[PDB]
């Protein structure tokens, strides 16, 4: 199980800086060069610096896009790779990820979403959505949860703490007013709801906040 | 910087069909260390790209055999023997022979199935959202197939044209269907100022439209 787990991202005034980092674990740290790579809508995606191992003198090449405002560095002893950036501009913003390339492969982080806005962060608002005559559609059962107005992105939307996971869709965020709103339903079979409890966990990272909301019946 | 063509854009298909996707590079990927550093991913929705192909032709570590890279000098093929409901997603291809690395603009892969109908779900405002003074009406529109669909909101039997958010899916990887929410956001004087709240749905699966409603007092 190789890993490559990027931190440090998030939401950062224009002109400002920000440094993410990069650890990896399960393979051979310096028999690869480590590479940034960015990806959003716009140019969707694009390699941004490298750093070669040893063999190579821990060399470093830049696009030109960042080259004087980005610096990239590594250390064997401690199997990361980090991403100095300064002066952040609108074009920067986007997902990036931490990648392996070596001679016989090479892996991808999750990615880490940066956004460069001036806006500030702005809690969600979350609110069930119950039914508006709970019976049964056909042998299941629709619910949902609206996390209304927030910033910014990403918001994780998780239902009864994890554990309903077939059936669950959860839409991608729209920006409305400089702010996003973003569904998810769930539909569970009749006779466990309202039987049993179902709740959406909702965690905005940016706000430190982090919502249960129980789902419950309404008739109105 | 070289840069890599992605042909073609889309690629609907069948469970069961081939499938081909070509990656062209404006100059040669052979290296003067005579490798040829052309790789190919899958993206698949909501996750990272994963290596498929590495340098033209080698299939990484855990890729099903069906999945096999061709090509030399600035031609390269993709080849899909027969696609499963998990190779849905975007393909892209790279160089890494010359610095800047590029990669191509991707493929989207789409599954033909057989159509399906939206199984659709109105929900009005929570006491909650009221009482903050605002009023969110939720409509979701489930697993249905084509992903071409259009929905429209009638409040007391006209149409609302203001206030109205709609987000898709990307195609489900374990059934292939889309889905669909529509939000019409109202302030709450707004949403006292009506009584009836449609959500109306047109889908080829069904000659007349899909209707969902419920009234205010009449909740
Ligand atoms: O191909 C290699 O010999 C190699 C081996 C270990 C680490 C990096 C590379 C490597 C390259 C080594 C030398 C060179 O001149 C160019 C290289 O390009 C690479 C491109 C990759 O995608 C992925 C890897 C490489």
């Amino acid at each position: 199980e190789v890993k490559l787990d990027e931190t440090g991202g998030g939401l950062v005034q224009p002109g400002r800086p920000m440094k993410l980092s990069c650890v990896a674990s399960g393979f051979t740290f310096s028999d690869y060069w480590m590479n940034w790579v960015r990806q959003s809508p716009e140019k969707g995606l694009e390699w941004v610096a490298q750093i070669r191992n040893k063999p190579y003198n821990y060399e470093t090449y830049y696009s030109d896009s960042v080259k004087g405002r980005f610096t990239i560095s590594r250390d064997d002893s401690k199997s990361s790779v980090y991403l100095q950036m300064n002066n952040l501009r609108a074009e920067d913003m986007g997902i990036y990820y931490c990648t392996s390339y070596g001679y016989h492969g090479a892996y991808w982080g999750q990615g880490t979403l940066v956004t460069v806005s001036a806006a500030k962060t702005t809690a969600p608002s979350v609110y069930p959505l119950a039914p508006g005559t709970a019976a049964l559609k056909s042998s299941m059962v629709t619910l949902g949860c609206l996390v209304k107005g927030y910033f910014p992105e990403p918001v994780t939307v998780t239902w009864n703490s994890g554990s309903l996971s077939s059936g669950v869709h959860t839409f991608p965020a729209v920006l409305q007013s400089a702010l996003y709103t973003l569904t998810s339903s769930v539909t569970v079979p009749s006779s466990s709801w309202p039987s049993q409890t179902v709740t959406c966990n909702v965690a905005h990272p940016a706000s430190s906040t982090k919502v249960d909301k129980k789902i419950v019946p309404r008739n109105c | 910087d070289v840069v890599m063509t992605q042909t073609p854009l889309s690629l609907p298909v069948s469970l069961g069909d081939q499938a081909s996707i070509s990656c062209r590079s404006s100059q040669s990927l052979v290296h003067s260390n005579g490798n040829t550093y052309l790789h190919w991913y899958l993206q698949k929705p909501g996750q990272s790209p994963k290596l498929l192909i590495y340098k033209v032709s080698n299939r990484f570590s855990g890729v099903p055999d069906r999945f096999s890279g061709s090509g030399s000098g600035t031609d390269f093929t993709l080849k899909i023997s027969r696609v499963e409901a998990e190779d849905l997603g975007v393909y892209f291809c790279s160089q890494s022979t010359h610095v800047p690395w590029t990669f191509g603009g991707g493929t989207k892969l789409e599954i033909k199935r057989a159509d399906a109908a939206p199984t659709v779900s109105i929900f009005p405002p929570s006491s909650e959202q009221l009482t903050s003074g605002g009023a969110s009406v939720v409509c979701f529109l489930n697993n249905f197939y084509p992903k071409d669909i259009n929905v429209k909101w009638k409040i007391d039997g006209s149409e609302r044209q203001n206030g109205v958010l709609n987000s898709w899916t990307d195609q489900n990887s374990k059934d292939s269907t889309y889905s669909m929410s529509s939000t019409l956001t109202l302030t709450k004087d707004e949403y006292e100022r009506h009584n009836s709240y449609t959500c109306e749905a047109t889908h080829k699966t069904s000659t007349s439209p899909i209707v969902k409603s419920f009234n205010r007092n009449e909740c």
